[PDB]
């Protein structure tokens, strides 16, 4: 009811769980690519593999 | 009625790569 104390009161929940694997990613955050290099010492992150 | 299943039902226990290795 509109009128109840605060723990009487409704919440809604949302639970986000991650499928973290070491497998094809499909959710991913916002990041740009970069071209590929090759046969030079480079930093790199693949999907988040930093 | 029965059967002896030998060495059947392994299976890839994870996602990676590995390769000339023992891994338990
Ligand atoms: C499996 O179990 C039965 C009794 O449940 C037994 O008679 C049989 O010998 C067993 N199977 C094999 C392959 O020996």
């Amino acid at each position: 009811q509109p009128t109840n104390g605060v723990g009487y009161q409704p919440y809604r929940v949302v639970v986000l769980s991650f499928e973290l694997l070491h497998a094809p990613a499909t959710v991913c955050g916002p990041k740009k690519s970069t071209n590929l290099v090759k046969n030079k010492c480079v930093n790199f992150n693949f999907n988040g593999l930093t | 009625a029965y059967t002896n299943s030998f060495t059947r039902g392994v299976y890839y226990p994870d996602k990676v790569f590995r390769s000339s290795v023992l891994h338990s």
